[PDB]
RNA sequence: GAGGA
C-alpha cells in the first residue's frame, strides 16, 4: 500500500459468490486486477470509526489525487474502448436501443430527447445519449490539435452544457487525464455527482458495447503484404548502412567522436541505424492498418497498447540488449557457437529481425530469451528497492 | 515493528476480487457469508430498538 | 489460465442461452476479453486457437513445434477449405437479443489447464478468535482463525 | 538410397532413440 | 478418464460414441477426420471431445484388486 | 398463418431445419432460448450408492449419471418433487431406476445406460426408458468393470428444466440465422482485402436474392424469415421439443397475464 | 457456498409474487414493474410487443444485475391509455401469435414422413 | 515432478543473468522468477 | 416557427473522409455569392454526389419529450428527403459583413455564411436544418 | 500441416 | 550430430544418413539398434561446454549445407548457410528448451517473459499426476475429471508422456468484450458447460494419526470417546 | 518445502 488511496472507504452491498466485487474503475488507485489478487476488508466498530471512513477515506473524495493533482481514477478499459466507438461520428442508434439505453442512466429524468435525425427515420446520434450521462453545466473545450470548429478530423472535444457537441470521447477526455471530464465535474458538482457519473458513465456504454460486441484476433496484427515487403526492405536498408559502418571501421576510417573510443563510436551508431530501422518499419505497419483493425481501436482509444506493441508484433521485434550494451560475446569472441568469430553483424549481436507474428529463429529465440530475462530481475531487484526506499 | 508498529487484527476478511460494472463505483461486494461472520456493534436507541429486536 | 501467460479467474458463469451463440449454434465456453491481447504480445495464443480450431474441423494434431516452418498463411488456408472465414473470426448472435453483433468475434478452442488454489481456500473472516500466548494479538494463518 | 542426406524432419527418430536408452531422469540414476 | 457424455459447449451425447470410433479406426482403417464425419459429429464443439479424449481408465484397469 | 410461417426444409430423426417467417426478431430468439433452457423434462437426480468397487469415485459416477437422456415423452404426468407431498418422492413425482454390474468376465466388462432398469410404476406413463440412439443397441458407456468389481445403486428420477441444471436440457444445440445478404447491415464485416471473397457466404444465402447493388440501403426493412435448425437430444421428438418450447412461452406468458389479473384484483 | 440455490431462477417467493407495481414520478402516465424470477426471455419479448404499439410513449426494460432473476419494465402511453391496459394487449397479442405458430408448425410438421 | 527432477540450484559476477554458454544446457525460459529468479536452473 | 431561413445549394464537392455513412458536404450557394455552407450527411439515408441538389429550410418548429412520429396527425414541415435537428454553439463573425454559424447535428456540424441571415438564427438550440435543391 | 501418426504404416508398408 | 565430408566437402556432410534412419525406425517399430550405437559409429557427439568453444554447429542440417543454390513471404527470416567449416550440426534447436517450456505452442512466437510465466504456472495445472493415485495415500491430491490432450502439441510433448497425462482441457474459447464482466483480466466461463462437467476435479486430503509417540504409561488409544471424565 | 500475485 503506497498510497492513501491504497485504502478507502465503501458502501457494502452484500451478494452470493465468495469473491469481493467492486466497481471497475477502483482499480487503478488499488493498482488491482483481477488476475487473482485479494484484498482486506476491515470493519470499523464505532460510530465515530465509521463517520471517520464516510467522511474522510470514502471513495469519491479520492477521485482527484493530491500526489499529481489529476484524479486518480478515470474509465477503463471495455468501457473506455467502447465510448470511443459509439461516440464516433458515424455511429447511429435506432428507437428502441435507444430507449434502453436511457433507461440504463438511473438518474433518466424521463425526457426523450429529440432525434439528431428526424429525416424518415428516426435516429440518435451516440453522442446524444452518451450526454444524457453528462450532467447539466459543463463545458470542457479542448481543441485537441487541429481542431478548427468544424473539426474535420473529429478531434478535439467540446460541450455546451451538459451535453457534448463534437469531438470523439477518449482516454484524453474521458481517462484519468488532467484537464479531463473527470477533473472538471469533481471541481464542479463535487464527489458526489462524480462518482454517479462514473456509474452512469459505464452502465450506458457498456450495454451498448454489450450489444453492439467488440472482438481482436489474429487477423488483427496481419500487415499487408505490399507493406510487409517493404517492412523487409527497410530492413535491409538498416542492415546496408550497418555493413557500410562496419567496412569503414575495419578500413580504421571511421572517426571516433571526441569523448568515446573508436569502438564505442561504432557501436553507437549501429545501435542507433538499428533502433530508426525498427521505428520506421513500426510507423509503415502502424500507418498501413485500417480503421476496422481491432489493435487500431485499443490503441486509438488508448485503453490498451501502444505503437511500440504494434511493431513488434507485425514489423520487428528489433534489437535485443542487456545492459544497454547489446549482447556479448560470451563465448570467446561469438556470442553463440553457431557463429564464426568476430562477427558484428546486427543477428550476430542480437539483432531479432522477424516479428513475433513471424516466430523467431532459435538463434534470435534465444537472444531474446535472454534479453526477456535481464528485464525480469530488473523488475525484480528494483521492486525491492523502491519498496524500501519508500519505507 | 512486527507487533506494535503494525499487528494483526480482528474484524477483517481477505479474498479475492472481481470485477463488477454493476456495482458503484464506491460500492463492495462483500459475499453473505462473510458478512455473516464480521459484525457491528450497534447501541439501542428508540429509534431502532424495534429493528433491532427483530434482528435478534 | 491459458498456456502461455495469461493467468485468469472466473467472475461471473452465464447459463448457455445468454451467452452469444454463431450461427451453427456453437457457444463458448470462455470468453477473455480482448485487451489481454495487445499489451502482452501473445501472438502465440492467437495462432494457437487458430491452429487447433483447424485440427478440431480435420481430425489431426495441431504440430505446434516451436522452430518449424509452420505459417499462419497455411492455416488460414486450411480454415478457409474448411469453409470458415480464414482468420477464425465467426459472425456471432448476441444472446439476450438474438441480433446480429457489429463485430464478427475471434473463436476457437484452446488449451486451458485449472491451477489449483481455488477460493475456498482463500475466502476467511476474522470476528474476533483465538490469540497467541506470547503477546495475546490474533493468531496468525487461515487454517489457524487468524486474523 | 541409404547413404542419402538428412532431412530436418529425420531427426525427430535420433530423438526417440535418446529418451529410450535414456529416460529422462537419466542422470539421477547414472 | 472414460469418455465424457454430452459434448460439453454443444450437448449433444457422445458418451456412446466411443466403442464405434475406436472400432472404425482398428477395423475400418479409417482416417479419423473421417471417422468423426461418420459418427456424425459435425461441429467442433463435439468433434473435439471425442478427437481429444484420454482413456486413462483403460490404464486404472490394471492394478489388480 | 397470420403470424409466423414455418416452411419445414427438412426434418430427421434428430433435427429439424426450417424457416421461420412474418416474425419479429424478439420473438424468435425468446423461442430459440426456451426451447434452449426451459423446457421440462426427466433425468437422474439422486443416486444411493449402496455398493460400489470401480475405480471411479461415486460422485463421478452419480455424475455421468445425471446426464443420461431418459425417455420423458409424457412429462407431463409427473409432478415437480417439490409439489409432491410425500416424503421426497413417490410415482407421482418420480421414477426410481437400479443398476447392477459384476465383473463377471475375465476381460473387461463395459456398464452401458440400456442395463438401467426401471423398478418404479410407471403406471403406464411413456417415460424414463434410457433413450438409445446407438445403433448396437446399448446406450451410453457408464462405467468399465474388470474382475471382482461390483457396482450396484438405485437412482432417482425427476421434473426438472435446464436452468436448475443442464442434464435437464433436451437442447442439443439450436441454429439460428436471419439475413444472410447482410441486407439489414446488422453487421459489418472485419476485412484485410475484401469482405466479399473473405468470408464465407452461407448456405441459406440462396434462399434470398443476393443484393442488387444499385438499390439505396432500405431502412425501413426489418428481420423476419428466421431460418433455424434445432438438434434434440433424443429424450423428445424433435417436432414434439419445438411444440413443447412455443407452448411453455406461451404459459409463461399467459401467467404474467393472470398475475395482471390478481393485481387488479387487490 | 455462497451460491444461491439455482431453483430460484423461476421459482416465485414468499410476497415475491411474481409482478410489483410501481408508479413512476418522472413522467406522466408511466409505471415501472418489476418481475421475479425473469430474464430476457420474457423481458426482450414483452418489450418488443409493446413498442409495436401506437398509444405507447416509451418501453425498455433492463436486468439490473445478472445474479438477480428479475428485470424492470417501464411502459408510458399516451393519455387516456392506461399502461396495464397496454400490458395486457401486449400479451394477448403475443399469445396469439404463438398460438398460430403452433398450429401451423405443428401442421407443417406433419407435413413429414420421418 | 518430471521438472522437479531436473531442476538446479546456485547458492548465493552476474550470476542471474542468462549467460551465453547456457545455449542448449539449461532452459532459457524456465525459471523461478521471484527471489530465487536465475538461481534455480533446469536442464 | 417558420422558416428562419431558406436557400439552395450546388454541392460544390462531397467527401467521405474516413467514414461510412457520412459524408462532408461542400455546397455554395447559388443565390448569395457569399453563401457557402459545409454539412455532413448521413448520405446512407440521403445519397448526395457533386452538382447535387437537397431539402430547405432552417426551420424551427415543426423540452417536450421527444414523442415518436404518432403517424395520425404527422404534419410538420414534413416536405422533406432529410431533416435533422441540432444545436447552434458559435456565432464567429467572418467578416463585418460575413457571420458565420456553427450548428451541432448530434455531432454532425454545419457552417454557413453571409449577413443577410441576420439576426433570426439566433442562439437556439432549436433548428431543423434543410436547405433545397 | 499436422502431427501425422500413420506413420507407422509408412514404414511397416515401406519395409 | 557429426559434420563430415563426402566424395567432397560439398556436399559436406551429417555423417548420418538415411540409412541409419531406417534402423533406428526399424528398432522402435519392432515393438536391436539404439542410440548408443550411434555414439559408437560416431555419428553422434557428446559436447560439453568447455569444448563448445572451438566447434561451429549448424542449426538446421539441411538448409545449413547443402550447397550454395521465390520465398514465401509469411515464412520467417533465415539467415543462410554462409559458412563452409561447420563441424557439428544441431539435433533440433527445439532441444534448447527444458521440460516445462516444451509444452508451450508456438513459443518462438511469444514475448519471453510470457514464456517464463507459463513455464512457472505449468507447475500449478490440475491434472492426473500418476495413474495409481488412487492407491497412492498422500496429502492434498488433485485430480481432473476428464483431462484431455491439447489439439496444438508439440513434437517434445511425445517424450513427456504429456497426451497420456494431460492437464487441462480444451475450452471453446471466445475473445470479446461481452457484458464487461469479463475484463480487466479473466472473463465469463459457461454455466452449463461447466453443469456437463467442464474442469471439474477431484481432491484428496490424507491425515495422518497415531497412538502415543512418548510415555510409558502415556499410552494414547485410539477409541470413540464419551463423558467418562473425558 | 510449498508457494499465488
Ligand atoms: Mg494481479
Ligand atoms: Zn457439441
Ligand atoms: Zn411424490
Amino acid at each position: 500500500s503506497l498510497h492513501k488511496m491504497s485504502m478507502m472507504a465503501h458502501r457494502v452491498k452484500v451478494i452470493p459468490y465468495s469473491t469481493f466485487r467492486l466497481n471497475l474503475s477502483v482499480t487503478s488507485p488499488y493498482n488491482a486486477d483481477f488476475d487473482g489478487d485479494e484484498m482486506n476488508l476491515h470493519v470499523p466498530q464505532s460510530e465515530e470509526t465509521r463517520a471517520e471512513l464516510s467522511q474522510l477515506c470514502a471513495v469519491p473524495l479520492q477521485i482527484v489525487s493530491p500526489q499529481s493533482n489529476k484524479p486518480c481514477m478515470g474509465i477503463v478499459q471495455d468501457t473506455l474502448c467502447g465510448i470511443r466507438k459509439l461516440t464516433l461520428r458515424d455511429t447511429f442508434i435506432e428507437l428502441d436501443q435507444v430507449l434502453n439505453m436511457l433507461y440504463w442512466v438511473p438518474d433518466w429524468d424521463g425526457v426523450i430527447p429529440t432525434p439528431a435525425i428526424i429525416k424518415p427515420k428516426p435516429l440518435w446520434s451516440g453522442k446524444q445519449i452518451l450526454s444524457v450521462a453528462i450532467p447539466n453545466g459543463i463545458h470542457l473545450q479542448r481543441f485537441d490539435e487541429g481542431t478548427t470548429l468544424l473539426s474535420p478530423k473529429d478531434n478535439g472535444m467540446l460541450i455546451i452544457d451538459g451535453q457534448i457537441i463534437f469531438g470523439v470521447v477518449e482516454k484524453k477526455t474521458v481517462g484519468s487525464s488532467n484537464g479531463g471530464l473527470i477533473h472538471v465535474v469533481t471541481r464542479e458538482k463535487g464527489p458526489q455527482v462524480c462518482a454517479k457519473l462514473f456509474g452512469n458513465i459505464q452502465k450506458v456504454v457498456n450495454f451498448w458495447l454489450l450489444h453492439n460486441g467488440f472482438s481482436t484476433g489474429i487477423g488483427d496484427t496481419i500487415a499487408d503484404g505490399p507493406t510487409m515487403r517493404e517492412i523487409t526492405e527497410t530492413i535491409a536498408e538498416a542492415k546496408k548502412k550497418v555493413l557500410d559502418v562496419t567496412k569503414e571501421a575495419q578500413a580504421n576510417l571511421l572517426t571516433a567522436k571526441h569523448g568515446m573510443t573508436l569502438r564505442e563510436s561504432f557501436e553507437d551508431n549501429v545501435v542507433r541505424f538499428l533502433n530508426e530501422a525498427r521505428d520506421k518499419a513500426g510507423r509503415l505497419a502502424e500507418v498501413n492498418l485500417k480503421d476496422l483493425n481491432n489493435v487500431k481501436q485499443m490503441v486509438m482509444a488508448g485503453s490498451k497498447g501502444s505503437f511500440i506493441n504494434i511493431a513488434q508484433m507485425s514489423a520487428c521485434v528489433g534489437q535485443q540488449s542487456v545492459e544497454g550494451k547489446r549482447i556479448a560475446f560470451g563465448f570467446v569472441d561469438r556470442t553463440l557457437p553457431h557463429f564464426s568469430k568476430d562477427d558484428y553483424s546486427p543477428e550476430s549481436k542480437g539483432f531479432v529481425e522477424n516479428s513475433y507474428l513471424r516466430g523467431l529463429t532459435p538463434q534470435e529465440f534465444f537472444f531474446h530469451a535472454m534479453g526477456g530475462r535481464e528485464g525480469l530481475i530488473d523488475t525484480a531487484v528494483k521492486t525491492a528497492e523502491t519498496g524500501y526506499i519508500q519505507r | 515493528r512486527g507487533n506494535l508498529m503494525g499487528k494483526r487484527v480482528d474484524f477483517s476478511a481477505r479474498t479475492v476480487i472481481s470485477g463488477d460494472p454493476n456495482l458503484e463505483l464506491d460500492q463492495v461486494g462483500v459475499p453473505k457469508s462473510i458478512a455473516k461472520t464480521l459484525t457491528y456493534p450497534e447501541v439501542v436507541t428508540p429509534y431502532n430498538i424495534d429493528r433491532l429486536t427483530q434482528l435478534v | 489460465a491459458s498456456r502461455h501467460g495469461q493467468k485468469g479467474t472466473i467472475g461471473i458463469t452465464y447459463r448457455r442461452e445468454d451467452m452469444p451463440f454463431t450461427a451453427e449454434g456453437i457457444v463458448p465456453d470462455l470468453i477473455i476479453n480482448p485487451h489481454a491481447i495487445p499489451s502482452r504480445m501473445t501472438v502465440a495464443h492467437l495462432i494457437e486457437c487458430l491452429l487447433s480450431k483447424v485440427a478440431a474441423l480435420s481430425g489431426n494434431e495441431g504440430d505446434a513445434s516451436p522452430f518449424t516452418d509452420i505459417t499462419v498463411e497455411g492455416i488460414s488456408k486450411l480454415l478457409r477449405e474448411h469453409g470458415y472465414q480464414s482468420r477464425g473470426f465467426e459472425v456471432m448472435y448476441n444472446g439476450h437479443t438474438g441480433k446480429k453483433l457489429m463485430a464478427q468475434i475471434f473463436f476457437g478452442p484452446t488449451y486451458y489447464q485449472r491451477l489449483r488454489h481455488m477460493v475456498d481456500d482463500k475466502i476467511h473472516a476474522r470476528a474476533r478468535g483465538p490469540m497467541q500466548v506470547l503477546t495475546r494479538q490474533p493468531v496468525e494463518g487461515r487454517s489457524r482463525d487468524g486474523g | 538410397d541409404e547413404s542419402a542426406p538428412i532431412t530436418a524432419e529425420d531427426s525427430w527418430a535420433v530423438i526417440s532413440a535418446f529418451f529410450r536408452e535414456k529416460g529422462l531422469v537419466s542422470q539421477q540414476l547414472d | 478418464m472414460i469418455v465424457p457424455v454430452r459434448c460439453f459447449s454443444c450437448g449433444k451425447v457422445v458418451g456412446d460414441k466411443w466403442e464405434s470410433y475406436l472400432n472404425l479406426l482398428q477395423e475400418d482403417e479409417l482416417d479419423e477426420g473421417t471417422a468423426l464425419s461418420r459418427l456424425g459429429l459435425k461441429r467442433y464443439c463435439c468433434r473435439r471431445m471425442i478427437l481429444t479424449h484420454v482413456d486413462l481408465i483403460e490404464k486404472f484397469l490394471r492394478y489388480n484388486p | 398463418e397470420e403470424g409466423p410461417q414455418v416452411k419445414i426444409r427438412e426434418a430427421s430423426k434428430d433435427n429439424v431445419d426450417f424457416i421461420l417467417s412474418n416474425v419479429d426478431l424478439a420473438m424468435a430468439n425468446s423461442l430459440r432460448r426456451v426451447m434452449i433452457a426451459e423446457i421440462p423434462t426427466l433425468a437422474i437426480d439422486s443416486v444411493e450408492v449402496e455398493t460400489n468397487t470401480t475405480v471411479l469415485a461415486d460422485e463421478f459416477i452419480a455424475h455421468r449419471l445425471g446426464l443420461i437422456p431418459l425417455q420423458s415423452m409424457d412429462i407431463e404426468q409427473l409432478e415437480y418433487s417439490r409439489d409432491c407431498f410425500c416424503e421426497d418422492h413417490c410415482d407421482k413425482c418420480s421414477v426410481v431406476l437400479t443398476l447392477q454390474a459384476f465383473g463377471e468376465s475375465e476381460s473387461t466388462t463395459n456398464v452401458y445406460s440400456k442395463d438401467l432398469v426401471i423398478v418404479s410404476n410407471l403406471m403406464g406413463r411413456n417415460i424414463g426408458h434410457p433413450i438409445i440412439q446407438d445403433k448396437e443397441g446399448n446406450g451410453v458407456l457408464i462405467c468399465k468393470l474388470r474382475k471382482g468389481q461390483e457396482l450396484k445403486l438405485t437412482c432417482v428420477a425427476k421434473k426438472g428444466i435446464a436452468k436448475e441444471h443442464a442434464k435437464w436440457g433436451p437442447a442439443a444445440a439450436i441454429e439460428f440465422e436471419y439475413d444472410p445478404w447482410n441486407k439489414l447491415k446488422h453487421t459489418d464485416y472485419w476485412y484485410e482485402q475484401d469482405s466479399a471473397k473473405e468470408w464465407p457466404q452461407s448456405k441459406n444465402c440462396e434462399y434470398e436474392d443476393p443484393p442488387n447493388e444499385g438499390d439505396p440501403f432500405d431502412y425501413k426493412a426489418q428481420a423476419d424469415t428466421f431460418y433455424m435448425n434445432v438438434e434434440s437430444v433424443g429424450s423428445i421428438p424433435v417436432d414434439q421439443v419445438v411444440v413443447r418450447g412455443i407452448d411453455t412461452l406461451q404459459k409463461k406468458v399467459a401467467s404474467i397475464l393472470l398475475a395482471l389479473t390478481q393485481m387488479d384484483q387487490d | 457456498m455462497n451460491a444461491p440455490d439455482r431453483f430460484e431462477l423461476f421459482l416465485l417467493g414468499e410476497g415475491e409474487s411474481k409482478l410489483k407495481i410501481d408508479p413512476d414520478t418522472k413522467a406522466p402516465n408511466a409505471v415501472v414493474i418489476t418481475f421475479e424470477k425473469e430474464d430476457h426471455t420474457l423481458g426482450n419479448l414483452i418489450r418488443a410487443e409493446l413498442l409495436n404499439d401506437r398509444k405507447v410513449l416509451f418501453a425498455a426494460y433492463k436486468v439490473e444485475h445478472p445474479f438477480f432473476a428479475r428485470f424492470k419494465l417501464r411502459i408510458q402511453t399516451t393519455e387516456g391509455y392506461d399502461p396495464k391496459d397496454a400490458l395486457k394487449n401486449a400479451c394477448n397479442s403475443i399469445i396469439n401469435k404463438l398460438g398460430a405458430l403452433k398450429t401451423n408448425f405443428e401442421t407443417e410438421w406433419n407435413l413429414q414422413t420421418l | 515432478t518430471l521438472s522437479h527432477l531436473r531442476r538446479t540450484n546456485t547458492p548465493i559476477a552476474k550470476p542471474r543473468q542468462l549467460h551465453n554458454t547456457h545455449w542448449g544446457l539449461v532452459c532459457p525460459a524456465e525459471t523461478p522468477e521471484g527471489q530465487a529468479c536465475g538461481l534455480v536452473k533446469n536442464l | 416557427s417558420n422558416t428562419l431561413f431558406d436557400d439552395i445549394f450546388q454541392v460544390s464537392e462531397v467527401d467521405p473522409g474516413r467514414y461510412n455513412k457520412v459524408c462532408r458536404i461542400e455546397a455554395a450557394s447559388t443565390t448569395q455569392d457569399q453563401c457557402k455552407l459545409t454539412l455532413d450527411i448521413n448520405v446512407e439515408l440521403f445519397p448526395v454526389a457533386a452538382q447535387d441538389s437537397l431539402t430547405v429550410t432552417i426551420a424551427s418548429s415543426l423540452t417536450r419529450s421527444w414523442r415518436p412520429p404518432q403517424a395520425g396527425d404527422r404534419s410538420l414541415a414534413d416536405d422533406y428527403d432529410y431533416v435533422m435537428y441540432g444545436t447552434a454553439y458559435k456565432f464567429e463573425e467572418v467578416s463585418k459583413d460575413l457571420i458565420a454559424v456553427y450548428y451541432s447535428f448530434g455531432g454532425l456540424l454545419m457552417r454557413l455564411e453571409g449577413n443577410y441571415r441576420n439576426l433570426n438564427n439566433l442562439k437556439q438550440e432549436n433548428a431543423y436544418l434543410l436547405i433545397r435543391r | 500441416f499436422i502431427k501425422r501418426d500413420r506413420m507407422r504404416r509408412n514404414f511397416l508398408r515401406m519395409r | 550430430f557429426i559434420v563430415e565430408d563426402d566424395e567432397s566437402l560439398g556436399h559436406k556432410e551429417l555423417k548420418v544418413r538415411k540409412g541409419h534412419i531406417a534402423k533406428l525406425m526399424a528398432t522402435e517399430y519392432q515393438d536391436e539398434y539404439t542410440w548408443s550405437s550411434l555414439l559408437n559409429e560416431g555419428l553422434v557427439e557428446y559436447i560439453d561446454a568447455e569444448e563448445e568453444e572451438s566447434i561451429l554447429i549448424a542449426m538446421q542440417p539441411e538448409d545449413l549445407e547443402p550447397a550454395e543454390a521465390d520465398v514465401d513471404p509469411a515464412k520467417r527470416i533465415r539467415v543462410s548457410h554462409h559458412a563452409t567449416t561447420f563441424t557439428h550440426c544441431e539435433i533440433h534447436p527445439s532441444m534448447i528448451l527444458g521440460v516445462a517450456a516444451s509444452i508451450i505452442p508456438f513459443p518462438d512466437h511469444n514475448q519471453s517473459p510470457r514464456n517464463t510465466y507459463q513455464s512457472a504456472m505449468g507447475k500449478q495445472a490440475m491434472g492426473v499426476f500418476l495413474t495409481n493415485y488412487n492407491v497412492r495415500m498422500d496429502t492434498m491430491a488433485n485430480i481432473l475429471y476428464y483431462p484431455q490432450k491439447p489439439l496444438g502439441t508439440t513434437r517434445a510433448m511425445e517424450y513427456l508422456k504429456f497426451r497420456e497425462l494431460p492437464a487441462g482441457q480444451n475450452a471453446i474459447v471466445a475473445i470479446a468484450c461481452y457484458s464487461g464482466y469479463n475484463q480487466e483480466d479473466s472473463m465469463i466461463m459457461n454455466q452449463s458447460s461447466i453443469d456437463r462437467g467442464l474442469f471439474r476435479s477431484l481432491f484428496f486430503r490424507s491425515y495422518m494419526d497415531q497412538e502415543k509417540k512418548y510415555g510409558m504409561s502415556i499410552t494414547e488409544t485410539f477409541e470413540k470417546p464419551q463423558r467418562t471424565n473425558t
